RNA sequence: AAAUUCUAAU
RNA sequence: CCCGCAGAAGAAGCACCGGCUAACUCCGUGCCAGCAGCCGCGGUAAUACGGAGGGUGCAAGCGUUAAUCGGAAUUACUGGGCGUAAAGCGCACGCAGGCGGUUUGUUAAGUCAGAUGUGAAAUCCCCGGGCUCAACCUGGGAACUGCAUCUGAUACUGGCAAGCUUGAGUCUCGUAGAGGGGGGUAGAAUUCCAGGUGUAGCGGUGAAAUGCGUAGAGAUCUGGAGGAAUACCGGUGGCGAAGGCGGCCCCCUGGACGAAGACUGACGCUCAGGUGCGAAAGCGUGGGGAGCAAACAGGAUUAGAUACCCUGGUAGUCCACGCCGUAAACGAUGUCGACUUGGAGGUUGUGCCGGCGUGGCUUCCGGAGCUAACGCGUUAAGUCGACCGCCUGGGGAGUAC
């Protein structure tokens, strides 16, 4: 059965990007919505939008530079099976920097050097570089 | 093949055992086979007894 | 292995035993020659190699290898051995320390001295 | 006996020939008499 | 349609 | 510790030189003597054995043996695998256990932040000092990744309360099918029995012979008895969880699928122990016995033939009940869910106007991708998530206790 909607997402989103689609549309949740918000603003996706009433739907746009896909890779980390949460003098570095990584905190969903800005931790979402 | 597995033989004279005495041992030989498809040189041995 | 397979049953280590078992970590041993005699490698060396049958200090019953040119050994002499297995020799597992009680170096041996037991000339 | 080089040694008294070919036409006195003598050498020697 | 085998050093 | 005295005067060995591994020639022996950590050297022209000359590496030390970690990602938490190299239980149900679609409120158990107490000294690390330097001694700091308490945060997981319909399930109509259990019946054919006609062969093999026949065989015709299996249809066609299921008719009965409408509201997925089903052979009791046919007998073939070939033939194959629990039980591919270009078919429903769509199951080719390759390729061996089973060199051995 499906145990893991966010794991699902992001497989959607790289089965996308690999086949070259234009968009990627599934059922929507708080969370994936978070973490779309957290991928548009840091420029892995050119726009999300949410339609419906009664079951709401949630399709993400795809960026391609030179015709390829901007995202490389992206996996998820604390799944069901397995959560990991960290402190903030912990946090991971993805590429040395160049890429990031999504967090909870108590303050929200967020990356994470603004949660070391923040100077809080959380749970580890998935690392997308 | 060729010759014996095993030959038994008696020798009768005068003054016969006082100079085969020495032949019982083993002989060794390094030769090439005839029972050889190749050129390859082959050692083997006999043993030999005097009574 | 999946994590919760993992957590009901953990990884095992290999054992890896020994195959030196009569010196029982022991650098060296004391024994008795209860028979010297001689024997021939397997496939495809040929030789006559030199070997005893020793009885330990602690009940053990095993084959020495002697080493070198000649040797002085004989029944009901006592020797000290170590760890070290001649290969093409099938069931011997230890060597004889030359220069030991019983067994005297190789005789005009000019050449790794030390590891037969010769006095510097 | 070594037939590519042709030669016959005896490891009793460490004594090699080159006359195989005399030696296995049944002319093998000249093999068995050195060791005779070196076998009464001693028969005198072990008189102690 | 019959029909076994080729030891051991290149 | 300092000064003076006489004299270079008292003070260098061990291992190795075929590759891995830095460093080569001569003589002796001739698979002998011997060397070896792994490949491997030595058979009368040895850079590998022994000696000499030369060189290499450490040096008051040098080698060997024993023990531990590393290399070993070779137990893989970091960080491995299961189509063919070792490895998916024969299949299914299911308790404990593991995991959990979506919204609101509340709690702060997990999680995070700060503060406090504690984490003996030595040791380790950093900045300095003292022995003429060093080892050594020592000043100060950092660290001891931990534990407990107090105060805060509510994004994610958990608890409680209320909901929602998309997962799951129920009801109405219909369809296809060797799905299962019991009983009845039909036709062809083999065998046996009785009788008619008829006379010298029948049968079998590469060829023969055993065998049957003048006591009338084989052939042909008529009547009867009993047992087993269902020609054509028939098709990489259909059904079933797997094993498996094939004449026709009736009775009891399980599941699947489709078109619309209504209903419950997370009731779900996986599953160690446990339970049930499970080809053929085999076992116990009682029946049945046409054909076939282990064991057995005879005749051929052969150097021999305890076989292949021929003539016969008993258990068994069949029925009722009860055991057994194994197969190359194979797609050598565990169950569930989501995502990702195409083509040619087969089978079974339904909507619209021979054409245009939409569901289920199934065969072949093939793109990206993956693989050591062969190959798989929307029915994945591609990209992910949950749970279970199994593997760690070849024999010994799926063997002993
Ligand atoms: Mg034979
Ligand atoms: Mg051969
Ligand atoms: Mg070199
Ligand atoms: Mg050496
Ligand atoms: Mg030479
Ligand atoms: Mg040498
Ligand atoms: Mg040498
Ligand atoms: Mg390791
Ligand atoms: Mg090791
Ligand atoms: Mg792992
Ligand atoms: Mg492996
Ligand atoms: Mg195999
Ligand atoms: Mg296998
Ligand atoms: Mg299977
Ligand atoms: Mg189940
Ligand atoms: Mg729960
Ligand atoms: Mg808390
Ligand atoms: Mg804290
Ligand atoms: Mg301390
Ligand atoms: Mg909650
Ligand atoms: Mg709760
Ligand atoms: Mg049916
Ligand atoms: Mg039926
Ligand atoms: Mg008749
Ligand atoms: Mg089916
Ligand atoms: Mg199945
Ligand atoms: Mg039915
Ligand atoms: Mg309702
Ligand atoms: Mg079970
Ligand atoms: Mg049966
Ligand atoms: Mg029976
Ligand atoms: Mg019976
Ligand atoms: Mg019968
Ligand atoms: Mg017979
Ligand atoms: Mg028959
Ligand atoms: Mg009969
Ligand atoms: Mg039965
Ligand atoms: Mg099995
Ligand atoms: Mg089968
Ligand atoms: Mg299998
Ligand atoms: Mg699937
Ligand atoms: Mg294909
Ligand atoms: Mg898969
Ligand atoms: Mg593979
Ligand atoms: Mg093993
Ligand atoms: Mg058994």
């Amino acid at each position: 059965s499906m145990q893991d909607p966010i794991a699902d997402m992001l497989t959607r989103i790289r089965n996308g990007q690999a086949a070259n689609k234009a968009a990627v549309t599934m059922p929507s949740s708080k969370l994936k919505v978070a973490i779309a918000n957290v991928l548009k603003e840091e420029g892995f996706i050119e726009d999300f939008k949410v339609e419906g009433d009664t079951k709401p739907e949630l399709e993400l746009t795809l960026k391609y530079f030179q015709g390829k896909a901007v995202v490389e890779s992206i996996q998820r980390v604390s799944r069901p099976g397995l959560r990991i949460y960290k402190r903030k003098d912990e946090l991971p570095k993805v590429m040395a920097g160049l890429g990031i990584a999504v967090v909870s905190t108590s303050k929200g969903v967020m990356t994470d050097r603004a949660a070391r800005q923040a100077g809080l931790g959380g749970e580890i979402i998935c690392y997308v570089a | 093949h060729g010759g014996y597995k095993e030959i038994i033989a008696k020798i009768s004279g005068d003054g016969v055992y006082g100079r085969l005495k020495f032949e019982s041992g083993g002989h060794r030989v390094q030769r090439v086979p005839a029972t050889e498809s190749q050129g390859r040189i082959h050692t083997s041995a006999c043993t030999v007894a005097v009574m | 292995a999946t994590v919760n397979q993992l957590v009901r049953k953990p990884r095992a280590r290999k054992v890896a035993k020994s195959n030196v078992p009569a010196l029982e970590a022991c650098p060296q041993k004391r024994g008795v020659c209860t028979r010297v005699y001689t024997t021939t490698p397997k496939k495809p060396n040929s030789a006559l190699r030199k070997v005893c049958r020793v009885r330990l200090t602690n009940g053990f019953e095993v084959t020495s290898y002697i080493g070198g040119e000649g040797h002085n050994l004989q029944e009901h002499s006592v020797i000290l051995i170590r760890g070290g297995r001649v290969k093409d020799l099938p069931g011997v597992r230890y060597h004889t320390v030359r220069g030991a009680l019983d067994c005297s170096g190789v005789k005009d041996r000019k050449q790794a001295r030390s590891k037969y037991g010769v006095k510097r000339p | 006996y070594n037939f590519p080089q042709g030669r016959v040694t005896d490891h009793r008294i460490n004594l090699t020939l080159y006359r195989l070919d005399e030696v296995m036409e049944g002319k093998l006195d000249m093999l068995i008499e050195p060791i005779i003598q070196e076998h009464q050498a001693d028969q005198l020697a072990a008189l102690s």
